[PDB]
């Protein structure tokens, strides 16, 4: 995988590719690795796949509960320090490696999380396989008071330059835009730079082509009156 | 410790006709997670009308074709020009691989051309040198993923024909270089989709009677 | 132990089980019965590691028979097969899995029908015509693949068998002692004495 | 691989399946694994495909060369012996070849066994390969020196069967010779898949698979 | 010792138009020998059909476990469960064993009841979700499942082309597995009415 | 088999329109020690070529003298030598890949990359790596190690395929190059401030410029940030 | 990593580069290594970032609801709360840890706690692996009662060396001061401190 | 390969030796003659690692029998059995030993008396009036011991050799298939084709 | 070990501790590291001392019979004899070496090659197991074109620190002088130079 996280003038963005792989094969083409903790806290994840979303849902779960226990909007700090602690407590053995940005009444926030438990500041952020073709096209371009359109422009050309580069990443760009005041917009499939091209044959077969022993009728309906 | 071997990726596919034949490649060369070249070529016109690749690692790869255009020159040399017959030079191979047999060539190696019948042939090998004819070989990377789908579309395997209901097969009628070459383009498009090692662009090297023409077609780049 | 042998026939399941046990380079008995009766038409051989298998067998015994008294009724074949094979499932994620294989033979009363079911020490069930665990199969299902059939009588079943036997007795490197061979039908279990 | 041969009356019968792995891929559907070393000379090939090819091609080289030398066939104790003796050159060196040597000479039909170690052996009847025992469980129950050629061939191809059936490693298809006084006789290439469907009905066998 | 490959076996799942298909091989082995030609490998849950890859055991283990589950799910709900919220429940079966997991590969085909759309899913062994449009792919012969599967495959397949596409991935794919095969098995399934059939195929 | 002891870092490459372009900093490491502050990494031979170089320093050194070695052969009874029979960037280049692959072969390997970047005679642009392992390979751009992972994605953008190389000039490739030195110098731990630059042209010839230094680096945005999340003081 | 903290005339300052690691790749060049775990208590953490911030937080925990109960907890009572988790979990830790804080009575105190969780009060101490090229450094230029100006050049100077020597340090050097007057953070960039 | 036994008695030495031959889990044969006729009046049986065990006993016969062309005269079997043991001695310290333990039986002529010698791979000689390889000496030197005398007729001998072989038969966990029985005494080697 | 090489106005300067460590017992107190491999080509010997002594042998060896045929072998001949050997031999070798000497043309030098077997021409140079800890003192004290005296006291403060840190340095100093005068040999005990 390829993810990066973006802050700008008014809030912050994150984007990520969408491809997962079993070693060297793809097993999914259109993944989807921008993951919901709250309505305005979005984690971005790399790493042991199911890792990543269960760690997710279980913090987005708890914090949901806090949220309707105190009667606030949730914090980013508090999903944070939920999961490094969570992380922490099992030593590296969830291995998820995300990056939270989020938006709440303190104002906007970027943090990376690590496995171990270990987490990071930062204006910009990327984490995966691509991580460094990502990280060398925003050291390229990052600059301070960045436009909301600036921004999702460097975080989609950081997700291609690992999509193109890093054989991990691929397929096409997702990203999450979380400006203050305002709801996050989620725009999966931002881009499609990868559509498979038309293929120069069929390979329909004719009706009758596969060799048949058995015929049988399933029963699926429950079992049934008089 | 100094590991010697190494894994470039790619793939490459062999294809017989009734009188022609096909080797192709794809042109991406990688370590790890990371693309080296978009396009450095794999399958090499070595003379006498005969087409070599040798997938895998591409020091040991580059070395043994390199040995077996050697050895066409001086088969010319001790033999007075005499054409390398495909069924020769394939013997000829074996023993370049197994003079490693105990350090081997860490390649997947497919030669193609014509029979002395003017029959399309292609011969198949494993880095130790056991090898054999055959009419349909893919091989490295992505081999598993397109072997199938040439058992099926190449040699009709479980197909039969409508109305019998697996009594009757379907028949081995042959292919023409169009039908074949669509086959391998959908072969590579099929890999690129689904293996992170294949990709980039993709070089077919077509054997007739005329000689070796080329062709090439763009891959995915991601 | 070894050698554990099954077949099901027309009208009964067969079970043959080898006689030798063996600890360090010396066979200690040659006539060991490899086998307990959980209910009346229904018998279990079995094959692993030392002391496990017995421990298991005759833990799955008690079970059974705690069932047939306190119900007054006794479980199907497939039933106990089923509760073998969770009982197997449970112990191989356990600190100290039992490393046991088993064959349940066994007649079932109400379809009038023989079962054999065949299951590894991983908890893997199959029903089967005829079975076999460990190097056993590598050597018999060659014969049985060739000369079985459904329709077979209980004499016919024994005289393919012995040739499953006899070929065991060629080929393998091993000396098992022959086998205790035990017929499983709708009259309940019995032992054949002369094999 | 599954390969056997026996001698019987009428000479000796060789076969051998197709099947090609690598790890759990089938890479070759149908290998050849019978040399024709000379018209009377036939030798099996199980284990390492490379060195059962270039070691028994060798072994041609010098059973060729012994033709030239003595104007005379070589003999087929005297060939196996000359492999043996190649296998014992490269010891503990990680060679894998398994190998019947089958053949007619002047002390009638002979049948030798060959491995890696240089275990050479004399028979009546061997079988190699991952599949040799459900082979040699057909073999063993029906054998016998007075078989008819049509009855002998038969076995060898059911024997082979059987071990496609069972063993993963062993199938694609059914290579069949018949070794006499006058030379082999290739008896052609039979599909597994064909075979079982055709064996299974015209036997009775194979009751439990479902066709 | 690898236990994802021990036993052996293959699943594949297709979409069509208004439709899914999912299949399976029948092979149950021990490493080299094969034990059992009849050990399928799709289950069903009211209309919801999953097909379990990987360590027989495991497999067995699994469906009686999801059986259990979703029989209480009727109870409770008084409804049938649909293939989004089994999947959910399968994931989240998977995740609860992360450090003691199944080995198994699941793939979950069925149509939503109410809404009609069909539906595919395939998980890891540990519940991470693959929520494909076209196909999914497990077992011994994935590989050769997915080269097959992305080549032959078409969107909006009608019920009786889906059937031959699905089969002759299958087929091919398991021809080219030592540890699958020995028979095949093919569920058609419409909205309403669902077909089982049995394949003739080699049997080595 | 060995193990490398004073190691050079990133090499990085690519080609434009009227020849190529080649760069590697001055830095030779002792593991986590930046022990050698002036070390040169490229290595021209004769006028066309340069020869970049990274790993094992020492290894470095044997193969500098190897083609200092080269250049004196090739002018034994060679009046040649500096026109029609010179030292070529694919002479030298096969030569070295020659014994990279002979030295792993013997298990005892020069523990480098190398990038030989020149222009041929006819004005062809060459560029082709090679490394330990006797790997070969050609791209429009090349790089070692970090610059692998971190220069190409750069330096692909400017030159993403062959048709994209004419279209390039020599002040936008050095542009590119001098970028990617100074990301290299921000995430490369083993990495210095202080690097050589090399342009052979076939119009100019070749251009070899020592101590450049990274400049134009931005620092100032860290003031702001403070603590590992909660802190704000 | 280069970390230190350093007594003077009218307290305390922490020193530290802002260099994160992957092996070699720099993970964050912009680290805030001095955390605060009490108004006018921080430390400067070396070793497993996991190991540290799980540390911090919790001795950060300790100190707030100590300052609940007790009042304003001493630099030595703060040094002990980060020594009973170094110590007690010596074997599922690595932590090197440096205290330094300022009290009206006590004015400025430096405890160091390298890995096996032992304590050590001294007038300066430095951690992290850019330590070991300045060993030599610190000990000739550091001198008793300095002023708060000369404390920052001995600081800067003394960690603009470990950085020019340990690939592991680098970017800013942070710092902060604890005096009587407050608490003021400092920053230095590369172009200040690599000409010296 | 496995059990080799020797004992000589009165007037010969008998040895009896294992026919079976195993690769993998199979028998290949159970007819294997483990032994070479080094000259009329000396035999030497063999047992140890496959192919190394032919090899040697070949090459043993080999440099006999060309000492027997180039003499004309028959190396007594105390002879041979030193320069047997001087080859492995030789052996155990070269870059790939040789894994072969051997028996020679042989008849004296000039002494007119039977001769046994043990020799292991190492190189180890002793003389003795019976011996044995492997484990073969646990199970049957008892008996040996117990049964035999030095004036025991050939017969008693074959008797007392029978019961050598069954105890085997009963306690080792291995099915050899047998053995092949050869005497050597004053009218040279002949093999006993009915045991 | 601590050992340093430095050039100055008038030459070049050798310094180097005298302990020798078989684990933490000192098997030699008054070790002498300095040797003479030519008149005024001198090296300070660091790693293995089988292997250092070894090495420095066949130098000496090689460079008078460079010598006897060629006339005074310069200080880069000198060192690349030494590189040939560590270089060629890197397998079997544990041997970081300094070699020093003077020219009259090409006045002092300073070679210094390290495990591997690479050699770098140095204004000055350190190495051993002390020298990690005095980087950052020796590179904010070392000037250029220094006088005999300045030079001699660098080399003492240096090596005090090395010495002071470093448990597998200590004894005494010695120093070894390269000019035109000749070639002075200096000791310095640890009353005089631990009071620094
Ligand atoms: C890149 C594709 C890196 O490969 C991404 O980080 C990606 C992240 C991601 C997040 C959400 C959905 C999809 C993808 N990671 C993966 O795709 C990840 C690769 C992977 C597999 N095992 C890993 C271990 C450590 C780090 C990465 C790993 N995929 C998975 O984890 C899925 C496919 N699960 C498995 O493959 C399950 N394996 C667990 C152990 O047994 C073998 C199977
Ligand atoms: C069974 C199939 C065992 O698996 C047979 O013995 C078979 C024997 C055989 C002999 C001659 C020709 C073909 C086949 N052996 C193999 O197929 C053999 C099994 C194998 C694989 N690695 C092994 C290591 C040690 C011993 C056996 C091993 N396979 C091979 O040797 C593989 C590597 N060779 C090929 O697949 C040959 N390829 C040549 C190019 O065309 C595709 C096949
Ligand atoms: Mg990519
Ligand atoms: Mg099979
Ligand atoms: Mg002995
Ligand atoms: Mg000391």
């Amino acid at each position: 995988t390829t993810i990066v996280g973006v802050k700008f003038n008014n809030g912050v963005v994150i984007a990520a590719d969408t491809r997962s792989t079993q070693g060297p094969i793809v097993a999914d083409k259109n993944c989807a690795k921008l993951h919901r903790i709250s309505p305005k806290i979005w984690c971005a994840g790399a790493g042991t796949a199911a890792d990543t979303e269960a760690v997710t849902q279980l913090i987005g779960s708890n914090i949901e509960l806090h949220s309707l226990y105190t009667s606030r909007e949730p914090r980013v700090v508090s999903a944070l320090q939920m999961l490094k602690q969570h992380l922490f407590k099992y030593q590296g053995h969830i291995g998820a490696y995300l990056i939270v940005a989020g938006v709440d009444p303190t104002g906007s926030h970027l943090f990376s999380i690590h496995a171990h438990g270990s987490t990071d500041v930062g204006y910009y952020l990327s984490l995966g396989s691509g991580s460094l073709a990502a990280m060398a096209v925003l050291e390229s371009h990052w600059k301070q008071d960045l436009t909301k359109e600036e921004a999702i422009k460097l975080a989609s050309d950081a997700i291609q330059a690992g999509i193109w580069n890093d054989l991990g990443s691929g397929s096409n760009v997702d990203v999450c835009v979380m400006e203050i005041g305002k709801d996050a917009e989620y725009l999966r499939n931002y881009l499609t730079p990868n559509v498979r091209e038309e293929k120069q044959k069929s390979y329909k077969f004719p009706r009758g082509t596969t060799a048949v022993l058995k015929e049988s009728i399933v029963n699926i309906c429950d079992i049934q009156e008089e | 410790q100094f590991n010697p071997y190494g894994d470039n990726g790619g793939t490459i596919l062999g294809i017989a006709g009734e009188d022609f034949a096909v080797l192709a490649g794809d042109t991406r060369n990688i370590t790890d997670y990371s693309i080296n070249s978009r396009y450095e070529p794999k399958v090499f016109d070595c003379g006498d009308n005969i087409v070599m690749s040798a997938n895998g690692f591409a020091a040991d790869g580059d070395a043994l074709v390199k040995r077996f255009k050697n050895s066409v020159k001086w088969y010319h040399f001790d033999h007075n020009d005499k054409k390398l017959s495909i069924n020769s030079a394939a013997r000829n191979i074996q023993h370049l691989l197994y003079s490693r047999r105990f350090f081997p060539y860490y390649v997947y190696n497919i030669i193609a051309g014509l029979d002395e019948d003017g029959k399309g042939a292609v011969y198949s090998f494993d880095p130790v040198g056991s090898y054999q004819r055959e009419q349909c070989r893919a091989g490295g990377a992505a081999a598993s993923l397109i072997m199938p789908f040439l058992d099926n579309q190449v040699n009709f395997k479980n197909q039969y024909e409508p109305g019998t209901n697996g009594k009757v097969k379907k028949p081995l009628k042959y292919l023409s270089v169009e039908e074949v070459i669509k086959l391998v383009r959908d072969s590579f498009t099929s890999a690129t989709e689904r293996h992170i090692q294949v990709g980039d662009g993709l070089e077919i090297l077509i054997v007739t009677k005329d000689g070796v023409r080329k062709e090439f077609y763009e891959l995915k780049r991601d | 132990m070894d050698i554990i042998l099954g077949i099901r026939v027309q009208d009964s399941v067969i079970l043959a089980s080898s006689k030798a046990v063996t600890r360090g380079i010396s066979v200690l008995k040659d006539s060991d019965d490899k086998t307990r009766q959980l209910s009346p038409h229904t018998l279990m051989s079995f094959a692993g590691e030392a002391g496990d298998t017995v421990q298991f067998a005759e833990y799955i015994q008690a079970n059974i028979q705690l069932y047939s008294i306190r119900e007054d009724y006794e479980l199907s074949p497939q039933a106990v097969s089923s509760f073998v094979r969770q009982e197997l499932a449970k112990s191989i994620r356990s600190r100290r899995p039992y490393q046991v294989n088993v064959l349940i033979g066994g007649y079932d009363k109400k379809k009038n029908k023989p079962e054999l079911y065949q299951i590894d020490y991983l908890g893997t069930k199959v029903e089967l015509p005829y079975g076999a665990h460990g190097y056993s199969g590598f050597y018999t299902f060659s014969l049985l693949d060739h000369h079985y059939r459904p329709d077979m009588t209980t004499e016919e079943g024994l005289d393919l068998l012995k040739l499953c036997v006899q070929e065991l007795e060629k080929r393998m490197p091993m000396d098992f002692k022959g086998v205790i061979v035990k017929i499983v039908d709708k009259d309940g279990i019995r032992q054949v004495d002369d094999f | 691989t599954t390969t056997l041969a026996f001698k019987f009356q009428h000479g000796v019968i060789v076969a051998v399946d197709s099947r090609a792995t690598a790890g759990s891929y089938i890479s070759s559907l149908r290998m050849n694994k019978v040399i024709e070393i000379n018209p009377y000379l036939l030798g099996t090939m199980s284990g390492c495909a490379a060195d059962c090819q270039y070691w028994e091609r060798l072994l041609a080289k010098e059973c060729r060369l012994y033709y030239l030398r003595n104007g005379e066939r070589i003999s087929v104790s005297a060939a196996s012996k000359l492999l043996s003796n190649m296998m014992l050159q490269y010891r503990g060196m990680g060679l894998s070849m398994g190998s019947m040597i089958c053949g007619w000479d002047k002390k009638g039909p002979g049948l030798y066994y060959v491995d890696d170690n240089g275990t050479r052996l004399s028979g009546q009847m061997f079988s190699t390969g991952s599949g040799n025992t459900y082979a040699y469980g057909v073999l063993d129950s029906n054998y016998k020196w007075d078989l008819s050629v049509e009855d002998a061939l038969y076995l060898g191809k059911r024997s082979i069967l059987a071990a496609a059936h069972r063993d993963a490693y062993s199938g694609g298809s059914v290579n069949l010779y018949h070794v006499t006084e006058d030379g082999w006789i290739y008896h052609g290439n039979h599909d597994v898949g064909e075979l079982f469907w055709k064996v299974k009905e015209e036997e009775g066998s194979f009751n439990n698979v479902i066709g | 010792s690898d236990p994802s490959s021990i036993n052996g076996g293959i699943v594949v799942a297709m979409t069509g138009k208004d439709c899914v298909a999912i299949a399976c091989d029948l092979r149950l082995g021990s490493q080299s020998l094969g034990v059992s030609n009849k050990f399928e490998k799709i289950f069903h849950y009211g209309h919801v059909f999953l097909g379990i890859t990987g360590l027989a055991t495991d497999v067995t283990t699994l469906n009686e476990m999801f059986r259990y589950k979703t029989n209480l799910y009727k109870l409770k709900e008084e409804r049938a469960i649909e293939p989004e919220t089994f999947t959910q429940l399968v994931s989240s079966s998977l995740y609860e064993r992360r450090f003691g997991p199944y080995f198994v590969g699941p793939v979950v085909a069925g149509i939503n009841s109410k809404s009609g759309k069909p539906f595919i899913a395939g998980f890891d062994l540990i519940g991470c979700i693959d929520e494909a449009k076209d196909f999914i792919v497990s077992g011994t012969a994935s590989d050769q499942l997915f080269g097959m599967c992305e080549s032959l495959y078409e969107p909006n397949l009608e019920p009786e082309d889906l059937f031959e596409t699905i089969s002759q991935a299958l087929l091919n794919a398991a021809d080219r597995d030592a540890l699958s095969g020995w028979g095949a098995v093919v569920y058609i399934i419409k909205k309403d009415e669902v077909v089982k059939r049995y394949l003739k195929m080699r049997q080595d | 088999t060995q193990q490398p002891i004073v190691t050079g870092t990133s090499v990085i490459s690519m080609k434009y329109d009227n020849g190529v372009i080649i760069a590697a900093d001055n830095l030779g490491s002792y593991g986590s020690l930046l022990r050698f502050n002036g070390v040169e990494r490229l290595i021209p031979v004769g006028d066309n070529t340069v020869v970049g170089i990274s790993g094992d320093i020492s290894d470095m050194q044997h193969i500098e003298r190897l083609l200092k070695d080269l250049v004196t052969e090739n002018a034994y009874d060679n009046p040649l030598a500096d026109a029609e029979e010179a030292l070529e960037p694919s002479y030298i280049f096969e030569y070295l890949a020659t014994v990279m692959y002979q030295r792993r072969s013997k298990m005892n390997p020069l523990w480098n990359a190398i990038i030989v970047a020149g222009v041929q005679s006819n004005g062809d642009q060459f560029l082709r790596y090679v490394n330990l392992l006797g790997v070969t390979y050609s791209s429009p751009t090349l790089a070692t190690g970090f610059g692998a992972h971190m220069a190409n994605p750069l330096l692909r953008k400017v030159v993403d395929r062959e048709s994209d190389i004419p279209k390039t000039t020599v002040q936008v490739a050095e542009e590119a190059i001098v970028n990617a030195m100074r990301v290299l110098y921000y995430r490369d731990a083993r990495s210095s401030r202080n690097f050589s630059l090399a342009i052979i042209d076939k119009n100019t010839g070749l251009t070899f410029k020592k101590n450049l230094q990274v400049e134009n680096m931005k620092w100032d945005f860290a003031k702001d940030i403070k603590g590992y999340g909660t802190q704000k003081i | 990593t280069s970390i230190m903290a350093v007594t003077f005339k009218d307290g305390v300052i922490l020193g530290a580069d802002s260099r994160t690691t992957t092996g070699a790749y720099i993970a964050n060049r912009v680290t805030d290594k001095l955390t605060r775990v009490h108004d006018k208590i921080w430390c400067c953490r070396s070793g497993s970032a996991a190991d540290t911030q799980a540390i911090a937080d919790i001795v950060q925990y300790h100190l707030e609801l100590y300052t609940s109960q007790y009042g304003t907890p001493s630099t030595e009572t703060a040094a002990s709360v980060f020594k009973e988790l170094c110590y007690e979990n010596k074997d599922n830790l690595t932590a090197g840890i440096i205290v330094a804080g300022y009290d009206d009575k006590n004015k400025g105190e430096v405890y160091t706690i390298p890995l096996g969780g032992s304590v050590h009060k001294l007038p300066y101490a430095i951690a992290g692996s850019g330590s070991t090229f300045i060993y030599g450094y610190c000990d000739k230029n550091f001198r008793e009662n300095m002023s708060k100006e000369e404390t920052v050049d001995f600081i800067k100077h003394s960690l603009s060396q470990a950085i020019k020597w340990d690939g592991s340090s680098g970017g800013v050097i942070r710092m902060v001061v604890l005096t009587a007057a407050g608490v003021e953070r400092l920053i230095f960039y590369p172009d200040e401190y690599e000409q010296l």
